[PDB]
RNA sequence: AAGCGAAACGCAGCAGACCAGGC
RNA sequence: CUUCUGCU
RNA sequence: AGUAGUAACAAGAG
């Protein structure tokens, strides 16, 4: 029951690639990527850390 | 009859009738796994280890009395010794092949029948036609597809009630079949599997094959149908694709999605031409859908879409001029709109960019259970008059005018757990999500949609948000008509230069403004035949293969560009990328890019590969002089607005030096050759419109300055601008 | 008068 | 367009006197 | 000794 | 001996 509520949580959270796998893990992954490089300024500075 | 009798058996035993009797049906789940045996953790060296013992293979115990226990040459091929946990007896491999050799043989005209789906897929590749393999740039997008289409009539509840009435009709249970195409598909199967002694659960588990939907997420670059995803690692590779066309029959609605993706995709493509009709014309003739030309596919096809009569008018035929929403078909009978996009927030405060249309609008809508006639104005509904056959189909043609309608008091009835975004946060429609959610719970909306007074009319009836008629009140701006609403025809028009269709009066019946700008993927693969082979194909795939292009002509493109670039901006091969550019944008890039060329080309020196192969595609379009600075040049990508940076690398594109190597939105695009008049020495020269970028800050001339603000400089100064991703830089206006 | 509604992608309410 | 665990159950009246009062 | 086993 | 490497194998239970 723990992991059904933080999996339906999950699900609506954009940053959170868990629940879903394989090529929907990826399309997740590079939706959100794209979308999050894109909103940022043209004048701002943009960093990654892995 | 025997099994009465092992049922005693068993009773007999002390053991097993505890656990006959103490055992409930609903237990039976739970203790029908109880095992000792755990899943194996390397199944592969398992089965190579085990391949070398003796007796690997478990039979089951009645194999005893099928076959001898020694073969012709004395090999032993089963044992007495019985496998532990079960009654099947171990057998050597040996067995298998001795029954395939000379075992008791059956007929076996029930299994194509029993495995119509895995025997579909051999027949359609028997008759499959294969094209030309083109060499291409494939840009494969990760979406979900079809992997089972299923039966297009019947949803999961549907199959499983065909599945249990076909495979088990004793125990189908309470329910029962409700319609002709379960119907008809229980009474087909059964006359198919007459007699068929075939395990009853494999039966049951090949029709659910069959009949359920089965979707998963792909990288396809082709069209996404079954019959195509099925052969998705044949036809498209990481650097080709094979022109392949499947056997058989195809869905008529999948015919009718790629008709209308390619539609649009066209239309959208001859927009920005210089001769657009002409443009049309010979792209439709030339384009493929699913190896049937598109020329004879619109001649048969009605698929009512804005892009689709705009196409057939061009070709001569006669339009619909009507477009489906909802299931509806919306006939727009009076007045004219534009489409805007308008930022709102729903009642689960959700904020949403909805492609709003302004101006007054009338709409006769026509269904397979209602007829409605609609008058709408900028998001508010003006009237409705239903004529649905039952209480149902009126409160789903209701549902749908409303939603059609866009009016604030829809937006914020929205209510409970209602995502805009899939698992993919893919961008959905906005439209289809509020009509599933509404079509799924309508009470809130027709609670919070309003009443009016009714004006006493002969044959017009009220409806009340609990649906029940009512004389003296009704829902705002909607009546109810007992006496029917009228009536398809096609009428002939005629079509412009500029693709705005007009009927026998002059009135404009289509413009290309209203054909819709979401770019969709098609179901079955569309085919371009023409040197511009990338000239219909998505986004992703414009942009990379229009960088190719100006890569692989470079040793041309830069001669043009230093000497004729007037002409060299004309070329048709930056038509695509202009489709692209947005709209109002399109003139303030292309003079913005224009003057950044000529400057650059004034200023002895400071040639820049890299900022011309980067800035040439947004010249294409007309100049439009403005005292505008961009930063970035924005481009439309499946909704999203990527952002190409003017001076510097970004994702969207980027040139790696120690390659040497240019790469657009991750896929590479060409090496650029070693020139030696590039020269850069420092200065850019092509970063700003009329400042010449100087080089690295010094703290003298000025702290800081904004891009905009830079415009306060009259001519000869010297000032610090922060341009870029936080790179402040020395520079000097003319 | 029974007629058709072309495309359609939607359910029943409730 | 989308998509996941890829049986059985709406009462009822006295009546008849006499008094006071209402426009 | 013989019996039993190579994931328990 | 050897494998191998933070602990085993170089048979084990009757
Ligand atoms: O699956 C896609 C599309 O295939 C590409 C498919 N589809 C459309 N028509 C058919 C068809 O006839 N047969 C089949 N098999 N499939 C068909 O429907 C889906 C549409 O997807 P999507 O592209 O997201 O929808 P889109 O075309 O972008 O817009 P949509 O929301 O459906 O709207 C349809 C038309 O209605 C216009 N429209 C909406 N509103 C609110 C108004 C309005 O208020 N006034 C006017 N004048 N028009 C309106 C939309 O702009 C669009 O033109
Ligand atoms: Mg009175």
């Amino acid at each position: 029951f723990v992991e059904a509520l933080a999996r339906s949580i999950c699900e609506k959270l954009e940053q959170s690639g868990l629940p879903v796998g394989g090529n929907e893990k990826k399309a997740k992954l590079a939706n959100v990527v794209r979308k999050m490089m894109t909103n940022s300024q043209d004048t701002e500075l943009s960093f990654t850390i892995t | 009859m025997e099994r009465i009798k092992e049922l005693r058996d068993l009773m007999s035993q002390s053991r097993t009738r505890e656990i006959l009797t103490k055992t409930t049906v609903d237990h039976m789940a739970i203790i029908k796994k109880y095992t000792s045996g755990r899943q194996e953790k390397n199944p592969a060296l398992r089965m190579k280890w085990m391949m070398a013992m003796k007796y690997p293979i478990t039979a089951d115990k009645r194999i005893m009395e099928m076959i001898p226990e020694r073969n012709e040459q004395g090999q032993t091929l089963w044992s007495k010794t019985n496998d532990a946990g079960s009654d099947r007896v171990m057998v050597s491999p040996l067995a298998v092949t001795w029954w395939n050799r000379n075992g008791p043989t059956t007929s076996t005209v029930h299994y194509p029948k029993v495995y119509k789906t895995y025997f579909e897929k051999v027949e359609r590749l028997k008759h499959g036609t294969f094209g030309p393999v083109h060499f291409r740039n494939q840009v494969k997008i990760r979406r979900r597809v079809d992997i089972n289409p299923g039966h297009a009539d019947l949803s999961a509840k549907e199959a499983q009630d065909v599945i249990m009435e076909v495979v088990f009709p004793n125990e189908v249970g309470a329910r029962i079949l409700t319609s002709e195409s379960q119907l008809t598909i229980t009474k087909e199967k059964k006359k198919e599997l007459q007699d068929c002694k075939i395990a009853p659960l494999m039966v049951a588990y090949m029709l659910e094959r069959e009949l359920v939907r089965k979707t998963r997420f792909l990288p396809v670059a082709g069209g996404t149908s079954s019959v195509y995803i099925e052969v998705l690692h044949l036809t498209q590779g990481t650097c080709w694709e094979q022109m392949y066309t499947p056997g058989g029959e195809v869905r008529n609605d999948d015919v009718d999605q790629s008709l209308i993706i390619a539609a649009r995709n066209i239309v959208r493509r001859a927009t920005v031409s210089a001769d657009p009709l002409a443009s049309l014309l010979e792209m439709c003739h030339s384009t493929q859908i699913g190896g049937v030309r598109m020329v004879d596919i619109l001649r048969q096809n009605p698929t009512e879409e804005q892009a689709v009569d705009i196409c057939k008018a061009a070709m001569g035929l006669r339009i619909s001029s009507s477009f489906s929403f909802g299931g509806f078909t919306f006939k727009r009978t009076s007045g004219s709109s534009v489409k805007r996009e308008e930022e709102v927030l729903t009642g689960n405060l959700q904020t949403l960019k909805i492609r709003v249309h302004e101006g007054y609008e009338e709409f006769t809508m026509v269904g397979r259970r209602a007829t409605a006639i609609l008058r709408k104005a900028t998001r508010r509904l003006i009237q409705l008059i239903v004529s649905g056959k039952d209480e149902q189909s009126i409160a789903e043609a209701i549902i749908v005018a409303m939603v059609f309608s866009q009016e604030d008091c829809m937006i914020k009835a929205v209510r409970g757990d209602l995502n805009f975004v899939n698992r993919a946060n893919q961008r959905l429609n906005p439209m289809h999500q509020l009509l599933r959610h509404f079509q799924k719970d309508a009470k809130v909306l027709f609670q919070n949609w309003g009443i009016e007074p009714i004006d006493n009319v002969m044959g017009m009836i009220g409806i009340l948000p609990d649906m029940t008629p009512s004389t003296e009140m009704s829902l705002r701006g909607v009546r109810v008509s007992k006496m029917g609403v009228d009536s398809t025809e096609r009428v002939v028009v005629s079509i412009d230069r500029f693709l705005r269709v007009r009927d026998q009066r002059g009135n404009v019946l289509l413009s290309p403004e209203e054909v819709s700008e979401t770019q969709g993927t098609e179901k079955l693969t569309i085919t371009y035949s023409s040197s511009m082979m990338w000239e219909i194909n998505g986004p992703e795939s414009v942009l990379v293969n229009t960088y190719q292009w100006i890569i692989r002509n470079w040793e041309n493109v830069k001669i043009q560009w230093s000497q004729d670039p007037t002409m060299l901006y004309n070329k048709m091969e930056f038509e695509p990328f202009q489709s692209l550019v947005p709209k109002a944008a399109r003139g303030q890039y292309s003079g913005f890019v224009r003057v950044l060329f000529q400057q650059m080309r004034d200023v002895l020196g400071t040639f820049d590969t890299v900022q011309i192969i980067k800035l040439l595609p947004f010249a294409a379009a007309p100049p439009e002089q403005s005292r505008m600075q961009f930063s970035s040049l924005t481009v439309n990508v499946r909704g999203s607005g990527m952002r190409i940076v003017v001076r510097g690398n970004s994702p969207v594109f980027n040139y790696n030096k120690a390659t040497k190597r240019l790469t657009v939105l991750g896929k590479d695009a060409g090496a650029l050759m070693e020139d030696p008049d590039e020269g850069t020495a420092g200065v850019e020269s092509a970063v700003l419109r009329g400042f010449l970028i100087l080089g690295k800050e010094n703290k003298r001339y000025g702290p800081a300055l904004s891009i905009n603000e830079l415009s306060n400089l009259a001519k000869g100064e010297k000032a610090n601008v922060l341009i870029g991703q936080g790179d402040v830089v020395l520079v000097m206006k003319r | 008068a029974a007629a058709a509604a072309a495309f359609a992608a939607a359910a029943a309410a409730a």
